[PDB]
């Protein structure tokens, strides 16, 4: 029997570690792909004899409106990942933490200051950044909600959009910003080290006013026959030496306590980015955050 | 003639990739001593993987992948999707984690019998996928097919994976 996974990321960015998963657990695996908003509407309206079994990356535990297509699931090695950010949410399991980030054009920026979200309000950058549609991206609905999360102000928000560009896809924003059609852009640390790895000219600002981190996780789909390997799929990426690998391939940072950074000095290490308070984090539903700013 | 050429590309990648695992064996513990946040932890590792890259005949690019940090003698950008896979490990340094991967971009024989013997090279998998194209009618990704195009083939299996070189001829 096929094991059928649904994944918001690129192919060949899992392809690698899911073709080991293969060849340990004599198992096929087959993806599914989309954003992760699409494939979670195309799932919820899947009978429950077609349905795949896991959902591998996202921001599940802020995107899932559905909670009743999913199957409850908490694996005991759940001690082993950071307090701070186990998954509150009996669906899904916790995997990866994504900075979300302020992608800064170099040759542009001049003498320019952008440390966070108040600086990309500047008269000199109106109409010169760039953000994705916060209803179908989730990069754009996480920055969103740290713009929302700075004053709890949904006028905060409207005023953003009234001096940046929405542009339809995440990858868009990257992309013009590198290519110098807009000074800054609101992205993530992995889509702009792509870019940066291959000579653009563009540098990666922590919001100062406070840092949304995407927690990514992965979550077992509520179907007729479910795959008995899927179990061993959660804890194979969940484990020391898959997030290690991870790590290093996704410019993520680990759930797992024995992998993350703790040497003080290091940038890598999650304390020397300026987080959003845990008590300002909107603990609002997707779906209703959205009406909040349409 | 083809069948003198295709096993001598078999034998020359069948000893790169001894060499580069060799490498990697040898190299364990001085890489556990490394710290690539270091600067010269960093250009001693350079020199390393330098130094393995001209030793073996083709030209081959490293990508050293860790959090946050991109190490690579693909200084020109090209498309590593155009390249050979040819190794992946998974390195313990003294801070973190970092994975290698070695790409093939050409070999001084195929690109001679390209030229002289107008001699063409794929590498595809069991799989029948295109892992590696030095002509442009074939498109890295899709199937190999013999009969469509149908020209005087041979092939070998390579030594390192369930993979087969094949040169070919108009």
């Amino acid at each position: 029997n096929v094991l059928t996974v649904y994944s918001p990321y690129q192919s060949n960015l899992i392809r690698p570690i899911l073709n080991e998963f293969e060849k340990q657990e004599h198992v096929k695996i087959e993806i599914k792909h989309g954003s992760t908003q699409v494939l979670l509407s195309n799932l919820h309206n899947e009978d429950f004899s077609e349905r795949g079994d896991v959902f591998m990356g996202g921001v599940l535990s802020e995107t899932i409106d559905h909670p009743e297509d999913f199957v409850p699931y908490q694996d005991t090695s759940v001690t082993q990942q950071l307090e701070d950010y186990r998954s509150n949410n009996k669906y899904v399991t916790s995997f990866l933490l994504m900075p979300t980030v302020i992608v800064v054009n170099s040759d542009l920026q001049g003498d320019i200051k952008i440390r966070g979200y108040q600086d990309l309000l500047q008269p000199i950058l109106k109409g010169k950044i760039a953000y994705s549609n916060p209803n179908t991206t989730t990069t754009g609905y996480q920055h969103m909600r740290a713009i929302y999360s700075m004053h709890h102000r949904v006028s905060d928000v409207h005023q953003f959009q009234n001096h940046a560009m929405q542009l339809s896809k995440t990858s868009k924003v990257i992309e013009d910003v590198a290519k110098g059609k807009y000074y800054a852009g609101l992205s993530y640390e992995q889509d702009a080290r792509t870019w940066k790895n291959k000579g653009y000219p563009v540098s990666i600002v922590y919001p100062i006013e406070g840092t949304m981190l995407n927690v990514d996780g992965i979550a077992l789909v509520k179907n007729a026959h479910p795959h008995p390997k899927r179990k061993k799929l959660v804890q194979y990426l969940t484990s020391r030496s898959v997030q290690q690998r991870l790590v290093a391939e996704f410019d993520a940072k680990s759930i797992r306590k024995d992998v993350s950074e703790q040497s003080d000095q290091s940038i890598e290490n999650l304390k020397n980015i300026p987080l959003i308070p845990k008590s300002k984090l909107p603990d609002i539903p997707h779906h209703k955050f959205l009406e909040m700013i349409q | 003639t083809i069948h003198q050429h295709v096993d001598e590309s078999q034998s020359s990648l069948h000893h790169t990739e001894k060499q580069i695992q060799t490498f990697i064996t040898q190299h364990n513990n001085s890489f556990q001593e490394l710290d690539l946040t270091n600067h010269h932890d960093v250009t001693a590792t350079k020199r390393e993987l330098l130094k393995l890259i001209h030793q073996q005949p083709a030209t081959l690019y490293y990508e050293l992948s860790g959090p946050n940090q991109f190490i690579t003698n693909n200084y020109e950008h090209l498309n590593t999707k155009n390249m050979y896979l040819f190794s992946t490990h998974q390195l313990k340094f003294k801070n973190s984690t970092y994975m290698l991967k070695i790409y093939m971009a050409n070999t001084p024989r195929l690109s001679e019998i390209k030229k002289d013997n107008r001699q063409f090279a794929l590498i595809v998998d069991q799989y029948d996928n295109i892992l590696y194209a030095n002509d442009d009618r074939f498109t890295i990704g899709e199937k190999y097919r013999p009969q469509q195009f149908g020209f005087m083939n041979e092939s070998v299996k390579l030594n390192h994976a369930d993979h087969r070189l094949i040169i070919y001829k108009d």
